[PDB]
């Protein structure tokens, strides 16, 4: 019927690797921050009452 | 309790253990601090078109 109007599956990933490495131009390092920086043997779990 | 005859007088001793608030957190042990608050990291994408 119609004919040759999408993508093979190779050509989808090459476009998907430009797409990725477009973004991690625009975005060079990862931005988010964990209030957790250690692992869990570093830290000790303790119960308070409540603050002040 | 009523019905089988007590009355005219209750003394309750309130519960060491749950008529208090509280807390829970992590204390580092290089240093006191405490983190009692949570979060999601996470980093959607949208995707459209055709």
């Amino acid at each position: 019927g119609i004919g040759q109007i999408h993508f093979n599956v190779e050509t989808s990933r090459k476009v998907c690797l430009d797409l990725a490495k477009s973004v991690l131009r625009l975005v060079p390092v990862y931005p988010l921050v964990s209030p957790v920086k250690k692992q869990h043997d570093d830290y000790w779990f303790v119960g308070r009452l409540g603050l002040d | 309790a009523y019905g089988l005859g007590y009355r005219d007088w209750w003394t309750t001793y309130i519960g060491m253990s749950h008529y208090w608030k509280g807390l829970t957190a992590f204390q580092d042990k290089e240093t006191g601090e405490l983190i009692t608050e949570q979060t999601v990291l996470d980093y959607p994408i949208l995707f459209a078109g055709e």
